[PDB]
């Protein structure tokens, strides 16, 4: 364990290195958080990156003679060296004193190290629920809602995504207090009930590990941590504390005005109107009348966009204002033929959803224009 | 802009 050494084909290293460098990046703090932990033992090389809140581990099987041990090495420099070597290269790595040597061909790189003993670990924990699902289903759930997470709200429980198991369904919820997205998908297993908040940076990391086609995703949820296994990777994150809002109480109660329109026509009309909306406040005005929607936008310069669209609507006329970016985010996430908007009045939220599917639902709160 | 909660 004192003299780590391994030799591995470049192509078995590149994707693991790229993946484990995900939690890394900006804001130097502890020096060793810019490093990857390398551990050789019993036929396996493990590579780990962490930002203290979450960690990503990749396992690479070692075919060739190796000696056990561990060290840490600058992540980006090690990846850039491996990637810069020619296709098919064999990469021989060994600790020499306080340096890590990387050799291939007549190329030699001697990298600085920091001790493996200094590499931070997440505290140990106990999984309460576990389930396995296709990557495509998790990717659905996250893409349907991720845009509605808050970024830096003082309501820190909003800077993340709720993952909820209920019956046979896995559900995601995201909201920033101005808009909410919820999506649920069947999992094919009866699950205990759990509701946990994954921090927004963990959502992004989870989601970048779903490159794999058909390798399934195994999820374990504890009281304070979540872990996802895909292929040879294991991702673990802390959870966020707090009582996340109940989407069931956020959905508009009995909206009485039901508008249906083509999703692409509606999206393009809002996108053009947005050009002449206020650059900061983004307000657009919707006027609904018999089978018609009018969208208007004005800015401090007194420029004005107006779009009129034929829609399906029978009901009282009303006017309502929205941040057009929030509406465009919903329409971009729907990707369907027809959308349904369900309205109540000018001061109340609206529900937006695919006219043909109820798997996802969106709620947007209006603006007083 | 109004809030949901």
């Amino acid at each position: 364990a004192s003299h780590m050494k391994f030799t591995v084909e470049r192509e078995h290293l590149l994707k693991p290195l790229q993946q484990v460098s995900g939690p890394l990046g900006g804001r130097p703090t502890l020096p060793i958080l810019g490093n990857l932990l390398l551990q050789v033992a019993d036929g396996t090389l493990s590579l780990t990156g962490t930002d203290l809140e979450m960690e990503m581990v990749a396992r690479v099987a070692l075919v060739q003679p190796h000696e056990p041990g561990a060290t840490t090495v600058p992540a980006r420099k090690f990846f850039d060296i491996c990637r810069g070597l020619p296709e098919g290269a064999e990469i021989a790595v060994q600790l020499e004193g306080e340096r890590m040597l990387v050799r291939s061909g007549r190329s030699r790189f001697s990298l600085s190290t920091l001790p493996a003993a200094d590499f931070p670990n997440l505290d140990d924990w106990q999984s309460e629920v576990e389930f396995t699902l296709p990557q495509a289903t998790m990717k659905r759930l996250i893409e349907a809602t991720q845009f509605s997470m808050a970024h830096q709200d003082v309501r820190y429980y909003l800077n993340g995504m709720l993952f909820e198991t209920e019956g046979e369904e896995l559900r995601t919820v995201a909201t920033d207090g101005h808009r909410l997205a919820v999506c649920s998908m069947p999992i094919g297993q009866s699950l205990p009930s759990h509701s946990v908040i994954v921090p927004r940076k963990g959502v992004i990391e989870l989601m970048r590990m779903l490159d794999g086609g058909d390798n399934p995703l195994r999820v374990q949820i504890g009281s304070n941590n979540i872990r996802a296994h895909v292929g040879d990777f294991i991702f673990t994150s802390k959870l966020v504390d707090g009582r996340f809002p109940d989407y069931r109480r956020v959905l508009p109660k009995n909206p009485d005005k039901h508008l249906e329109a083509g999703c692409d026509l509606l999206k393009q009309a809002f996108a053009r109107a947005a050009i002449l909306s206020n650059e900061k406040f983004r307000g657009v005005r919707l006027w609904v009348s018999e089978n018609q929607l009018k969208i208007t936008a004005n800015n401090p310069e007194q420029e004005e966009a107006e779009e009129i669209l034929d829609v399906t609507y029978s009901g009282a006329e009303m006017e309502i204002g929205f941040n057009v970016s929030y509406v465009l985010d919903v329409l971009n996430a729907l990707k369907c033929e027809n959308v349904r908007m369900m309205l109540t009045d000018s001061v109340s939220s609206v529900q937006i959803e695919d006219a043909a599917s109820q798997s996802a639902a969106y709620v947007v709160m209006p603006m007083r224009l | 802009q109004a809030a949901l909660f």
